[PDB]
């Protein structure tokens, strides 16, 4: 029974992670700031989805303000205290939950716009004006008080590595699974069920021209899910490694840690695709 | 008291409970009583009735236990290889070219009442002492070995912490005992049809077992401080009173083998391995012992199996079964050497095939007398 | 040489279930969308829609059992014997059947373009009945060895199950039959009809009104390119298995690593019909 | 000084080589049979450069009609004898040289097409009909008689590998040299000189639409040279590995040999492009 | 505290570096020669961007004319001397600084083109003709003077590495950091800020078609920074492990050096992008 066998070598990770972090950070801040000062400041918006996509860009802009802290933690032993660590983890998690919640929200708006295309226009206005903040923002603030209380900097052999420290492994399992539910599956059945029934409703149409704006939303949904899928699969694999199920692979757990850092950096691409999709159609 | 020599056969006592041990011998109660006597008696290892009785009982056990199918009547690199070598476990090393077993049986001879077995406890006993001062009386003897082989002796209980040489007074037949301080043991292992993790014959994860293509190839690996024991044997031969060679030069002594064209018993490792009788070539072993430079010096010997043998006690041959499938292993302690030593300008130690001389060594000090 | 040692690399054990999860997600989404837009709303217009419907239904019965293979690739099979009998029979019936309809579409196109005048009834005949009497029941005829030879095994704290043949000769002849059913006979069939239709279209340059065959040849070439490295892999495994080529333990282990990898990249043929319907070309 | 120590037994090399050979063989038969049927037999052709595409497809078909022996040589050792080894080496050399010379001839044909568009119509048909054979086909057989005598098999440890053998290294480096000049140096400046001349004379047109016919020739030439160049620089570095210059790496030498095998596999995609630029427009 | 632990193999780098060096050399000389031959001699220039694109291409031409020396140094050791080492170093530095400065000039030209479109036409001609040479070339020659003294080749044991040799290490760190400053900090801020004003003032247009020819300049800037930024973060990270901030990774320092060489070779592909961007539109 080997307890840890902790291998924290990660030579290629310490170079590949900051390169992807700096690429994603620079394109995120440039595109998100630019799209904010053309959408929100100038009030250039005309459609209905542009408000939710504006919410996506301000959330991801807040993410890419604090992304260089993630880069300097990834390459270096960081020294910026515990209040900053709590701030970094809370803004990363409110972005991570607000993205999927407003993705479900914009899919619900697309369903209510296509299926109930005649007698529902003020529901879209109240959906985008009144109940949007209580729909995404304050639940995403509600699922962050454990991050407010559990983010602390360790006292190591000089590392000073800050990570979300939990009481026991069962807490790791239940919180990581709770991330799995509220980050992958429940917006998954919501988005996929609404898109499936508006595809089935589109068969009753005579090949009408209401699907010309559908392509950008469906390719945003598909690229977002393909961006976040391998990281969540690695999360589920690491969670199943816990509770002593596939416990034979200690060095397989080490390569799962290396792989989950790699797809964590790769899955951080959910801020780049929004102004790129603004650049194209 | 007054004692006389008698030719009455004794009864054997054994601890093994096999068929021959129960049928021919009594159970042994380990009643080894020895009384020292201040008398002088003559002891001969070869003109002893107990040695002949032990040889006859060993031959009867060898005939009855491992029954042969047919009984016949006359009508430059030095590569020291251990048990963990890669060629060892697969049985693919460079070997020789193609040309019911009894278990751990050991018995003693107990004299009948009215009889005694006087034992010569002399330290300088060379198998023939006409005047032995240390005469010890014993009703039951010590615990002898029934293993039959040429060139050597295994599982003997008379291997003391010294080397003594038995020499017959009429010819060059010699029995040399070994030193137990050097820890002289051998290991022999025959790998058989090597199998894998079970069959797993499927679309994916499919294996293949390694079938042994050479059932007639075995390997015995030979351990211990044998150069020091070789020097001790040569020193005891140079210090022997019957040595006619140069006693101050051990280099005139040289170990030898019988020439080609002789019997395979006297020229090879005529030994048993769990019912299968090996025939190994100690030419590399002789080069390793004698330090003959420019030749293959190995600590092992390629062993060849043979279905036929020759009868060591009587005249004839014995043919056995073909060897069975599986892994064959043997382990014993080397205790004595059987060889013939010729004395001259160059002393030659030619290894003999006298299997009976092992039991003549084992029962040479004991002598049956009639009280 | 001691024996042959079987071991899978840890990089396959994490990248591989990632591949089954993404293939499962897009396969079930696309095939459910295609089936619920075709077989329930009756949006069929052409004749190839029935063929692609057969491809989609065989696809969805493959995808609905795919996560069993996903959890097999990481953890031991602790379901039962009958469950992996079911997953094996549905895998071989999908893999054979999809080859039969993927040749049947080319056969229909050969009967369409070359014999344009005197073929109105028989194309409808293969639309209704000849696919059912010559695709599924041959495919079901090639399951009964798997119905008799598939079994479970406990090999050193690892529950795997596979079509367990009595000897290696059965394995080598069944991998050979896998080549002569997957690649060879539909290969010369599809090359013969495509060569004849190309040579007749070269005689028919006077019109270009029918350009719906581009999706068909794109599907044909992408299916063959998706399945070719797997067939080359099992051909190499077949060649080492009948001792016509001997190289040692490392060649068989490299073949097993590569054959799991091309399982991963050859399971991509599920998401070929829905992306081609999403592109119309 | 250890000369080569050629005992490395690479495995992913020996697995990636036959699958690349098999896929390039399959697309060679498919595309080259289609283009030979629609050019050489139907006589569909409408231009002058299609005759050069026709002859290049004949040479590529001569390559891929026996490319499976290269595939088997990649799998295991040669068993067919020395005559087939000689035959495959001479067809490899005539295809390798003759493709480069017919690219030179088609670039020359485009040069008299663009520059001398008024007074060159009889050298156009002279280059198309008669002098093309004596320019590209038979001279490639004048550069194969030393290959014809110097190709044989070896007496190895139960291998009998098939390669060209020479009594000295000087013949080896000068034949690698002549491969460098014949494949890159003088036809390369032929392509460069004619292409800069026609790109200087192209700008005098007032937005003419004759540029769109040049695009196919330039993408074919660029794809051919970018496909063939890494093997060329690998064999140039391997030639410089001899001749007493850069002896410091033996493991560097065997990795150069592995790169040579990989680039020789990847450089056979010049048997792929001539159908591909006909499938696309 | 191990000082160096210098590597000795650099195995895959010594073969991969000349391949990409010859690729970029060939495509650079072909494209830059063709674009100079059309727009510096035949004078096909109409716009104002193409003058700076020509000057960028001529600095590109002086870089590709000496890239074979870099290929020789990659695969072999320096056999030429000291004056050629000085020359290749000064020409590499003026090319590197002039490309960044002239893309900043492209950004400033677009700034006065879109923002001051009504009152700036005579200083537009002034900036196009006269002060551009003072703007780009004179600071490059004033900045390469420390290169012009510090370019020496030391007599290494067998290698003779052409490198900028320094009396100490603080000068290395400060010159690396000023290289980072001139590469990124001022001109990236200038480019991104000016393009922010272009997009901000572009929203005032009511769907005008004045932004059609601007996308090629944006894709030029984005492509240049996309190749150049991994090398820039590599040298920045090398400066960070230097000056004794990160100390544990001497093997990680070797990884940093390998990454710096590999993405220096990959970042030399900014020579490639201007000719293919002129080939497209």
């Amino acid at each position: 029974k080997e307890p840890c066998f902790r291998e924290e070598n990660a030579n290629f990770n310490k170079i590949f992670l900051p390169t992807i972090y700096s690429i994603i950070f620079l394109t995120g801040i440039v595109g998100n700031g630019l799209v904010i000062l053309v959408m929100g400041y100038q009030k250039k918006l005309r459609s209905m989805t542009d408000k939710y996509r504006l919410h996506l860009s301000v959330a991801d802009l807040l993410f890419v303000i604090t992304l260089p802290f993630w880069a300097v933690d990834a390459v270096a032993n960081w020294y910026f205290g515990n209040f900053l660590c709590k701030a970094v983890h809370v803004i990363y998690t409110v972005n991570l939950y607000s993205s999927v919640l407003i993705l479900a929200f914009i899919s619900l708006d697309r369903y209510l716009a296509i299926v109930h295309a005649t007698n529902s226009q003020r529901p879209r206005k109240l959906l985008a004006e009144k109940v949007v903040y209580v729909g995404v923002w304050i639940p995403a603030l509600l699922l962050t008080i454990p991050d407010f209380i559990f983010a602390n900097v360790s006292e190591a052999d000089d590392r000073y590595i800050c990570d979300r420290f939990y009481p026991n492994d069962l807490w790791v399992v239940v919180f990581q699974f709770q991330h799995i539910m509220v980050g992958l599956i429940l917006p998954g059945i919501v988005i996929l069920s609404c898109y499936c029934i508006i595809i089935s409703k589109l068969s009753h149409s005579k090949g009408h021209q209401k699907r010309k704006a559908l392509k950008t939303t469906v390719i945003l949904i598909l690229a977002f899910f393909a961006c976040w899928l391998p990281y969540y699969i690695g999360i589920s694999i690491d969670s199943f490694i816990l509770l002593e199920i596939i416990k034979q692979g200690c060095e397989f757990e080490n390569t799962v840690h290396k792989w989950i850092s790699i797809t964590e950096a790769l899955a951080f691409f959910h801020c780049c695709l929004n102004p790129i999709l603004y650049a194209f159609l | 008291p007054a004692w006389r020599n008698a030719s009455i056969p004794l009864f054997c006592a054994t601890k093994n409970r096999d068929t021959w041990g129960t049928i021919q011998c009594l159970p042994d109660n380990d009643d080894y009583q020895e009384i020292a006597l201040n008398v002088t008696e003559a002891f001969d290892a070869w003109n002893n009735t107990v040695t002949e009785q032990a040889v006859e009982d060993v031959w009867n056990l060898f005939e009855t236990s491992i029954k042969p199918c047919v009984k016949l009547t006359p009508l430059q690199n030095i590569t020291i290889i251990n048990d963990t070598s890669p060629c060892v476990r697969a049985d693919n090393c460079t070997g020789l070219k193609e040309e019911h077993y009894w278990d751990a049986m050991r018995f003693r001879y107990c004299a009948p009442p009215g009889f005694a077995l006087l034992r010569c406890n002399d330290t300088n006993y060379s198998g023939f002492a006409p005047n032995c001062s240390k005469v010890v009386a014993a009703t039951c003897t010590r615990m002898m070995e029934t293993q039959s082989s040429t060139w050597f002796g295994f599982n003997g209980t008379r291997a003391e912490n010294r080397t003594y040489i038995y020499w017959h007074g009429k010819n060059n037949r010699t029995i040399i005992s070994l030193n137990n301080f050097y820890n002289l043991t051998m290991h022999c292992k025959r790998p058989g049809n090597k199998t894998v993790l079970p069959i797993m014959s499927g679309f994916k994860f499919h294996s293949k077992p390694v079938i042994n293509k050479k059932p007639r190839q075995a390997w015995c690996w030979f351990k211990g401080e044998w150069k020091e024991a070789m020097q001790e044997v040569k020193e005891t031969l140079a210090k022997h009173p019957r040595y006619k060679g140069n006693r101050s030069r051990t280099e005139n002594i040289k170990f030898k083998a019988p020439g080609r064209g002789s019997d395979p018993e006297a020229a090879y490792m005529w030994t048993n391995c769990r019912g299968e009788f090996l025939y190994c070539n100690m030419t590399w072993f002789l080069n390793w012992v004698d330090n003959r430079t420019g030749q293959k010096q190995r600590n092992y010997a390629p062993c060849h199996i043979r279905q036929i043998i020759n009868t060591w006690h009587r005249v004839g041959k014995n043919v056995y079964l073909p060897p069975r499938e599986g892994e064959l292993t043997c382990n014993s302690t080397v205790t004595s050497i059987i060889a013939n030593i010729d004395t001259g300008d160059q002393t030659d130690i030619t290894f003999s095939a006298e299997v009976a001389e092992l039991y003549r060594l084992e029962l040479g000090d004991y002598k049956l007398v009639e009280i």
